[PDB]
């Protein structure tokens, strides 16, 4: 039912406070399963989800080998970036990278991803054809010709089409009980009088997984986008997520308002209304 | 460049005085990644506070969840205190059982 | 397995 594995790398320089820190985390959809931190007492990749723990020591040491190598490569990227942007060695900078493969119900690659950002700004990204690059500026163009000359896209393509999807399929199998289980949101509408003429109707969605969800208020069948307050979906801490949408309505007219909830864990879109 | 964090303070489960719960402070949309977050109980800082592993969204902004086990009461006040390079002074956000 | 980033920018 469409899944993806993603790795997020962050490297940050800190002049006067040691070598640049490198942190890596891996996810399958909205479930983190691994982590690596160069700042840990004894840097080693650590499990963050139950199902991954059963992997053998070969997997874990290979992971640590890859991450230690990546740690040094990013320290070099930070040094190289100063040159590309004529920056001083006195400032702190950040390199971020995302890798990922999306797979369809049948397990075949829907698409691969590989993007870089320096100091929070898009730098270079592998195109969807997994064969070319898009550089954001003249420094990234340098990296592009450099990567084209070494045919980096081809090696990345192999990983994205091979190992990535193969391991994702394996993770989905081993973590089936959770990774392939959608938890529908528990929903209810609360009422909060704000004035004698107005009141707040808040539509809640709790304990749902995955994070993707749609909550909307309709006034007589019309969406109240511009007048709806929607908070960013937030993690509960138990793997599930939460979200709410609120609207201020004239006292007495609340029955003209309906809250609509769409989630993949629901047979069909829900419709709620305040029930006094 | 630099992005100031968004803050949400709330509990894992609907709050019920006397019942053990989890207090959360979710910070997102910030850049750079260095950030200081404190969970407060009646103005004081809770000692045993854990947090998630640094990660970021597609717009490259970072996010982190700070959490601590707790048992809400009628009078106890809880809040989250955040400091980031984009903030002149620490930002405090009170926990609202209805938010 | 995580992707190897052996090539610098």
């Amino acid at each position: 039912g469409s899944h993806s594995m993603r790795y997020f790398y962050t490297a940050m320089s800190r002049p006067g406070r040691g070598e640049p820190r490198f942190i890596a985390v891996g996810y399958v959809d909205d479930t983190q399963f691994v982590r690596f931190d160069s700042d840990a007492a004894s840097p080693r990749t650590e499990p963050r989800a139950p199902w991954i723990e059963q992997e053998g020591p070969e997997y874990w040491d290979r992971n640590t080998q890859i991450f230690k190598t990546n740690t040094q490569t990013y320290r070099e990227n930070l040094r190289i970036a100063l040159r590309y942007y004529n920056q001083s060695e006195a400032g702190s900078h950040t390199w971020q990278t995302m890798y990922g493969c999306d797979v369809g119900p049948d397990g075949r690659l829907l698409r691969g991803h590989n993007q870089y950002a320096y100091d929070g700004k898009d730098y270079i990204a592998l195109n969807e054809d997994l064969s070319s690059w898009t550089a954001a500026d003249t420094a990234a163009q340098i990296t592009q010709r450099k990567w084209e000359a070494a045919r980096e896209a081809e090696q990345l393509r192999a990983y994205l089409e091979g190992l990535c999807v193969e391991w994702l399929r394996r993770h989905l199998e081993n973590g089936k009980e959770t990774l392939q289980r959608a938890d529908p949101p528990k929903t209810h509408v609360t009422h909060h009088p704000v004035s004698d003429h107005e009141a707040t109707l808040r539509c809640w969605a709790l304990g749902f997984y995955p994070a993707e969800i749609t909550l909307t208020w309709q006034r007589d069948g019309e969406d109240q986008t511009q007048d709806t307050e929607l908070v960013e979906t937030r993690p509960a801490g138990d793997r599930t997520f939460q979200k709410w949408a609120a609207v201020v309505v004239p006292s007495g007219e609340e029955q003209r308002y309906t809250c609509h909830v769409q989630h993949e864990g629901l047979p069909k879109p829900l419709t709620l209304r305040w029930e006094p | 460049i630099q992005r100031t964090p968004k803050i949400q303070v709330y509990s894992r489960h609907p709050a019920e005085n006397g019942k053990s719960n989890f207090l959360n402070c979710y910070v997102s949309g910030f850049h750079p990644s260095d950030i200081e977050v404190d969970l407060l109980k009646n103005g004081e800082r809770i000692e045993k506070v854990e947090h998630s592993d640094l990660s970021f969204s597609k717009d490259w902004s970072f996010y982190l969840l700070y959490y601590t086990e707790f048992t809400p009461t009628e009078k106890d006040e809880y809040a989250c205190r955040v400091n980031h390079v984009t903030l002149s002074q620490p930002k405090i956000v009170k926990w609202d059982r209805d938010m | 397995l995580p992707p190897v980033v052996a090539k610098e920018i």
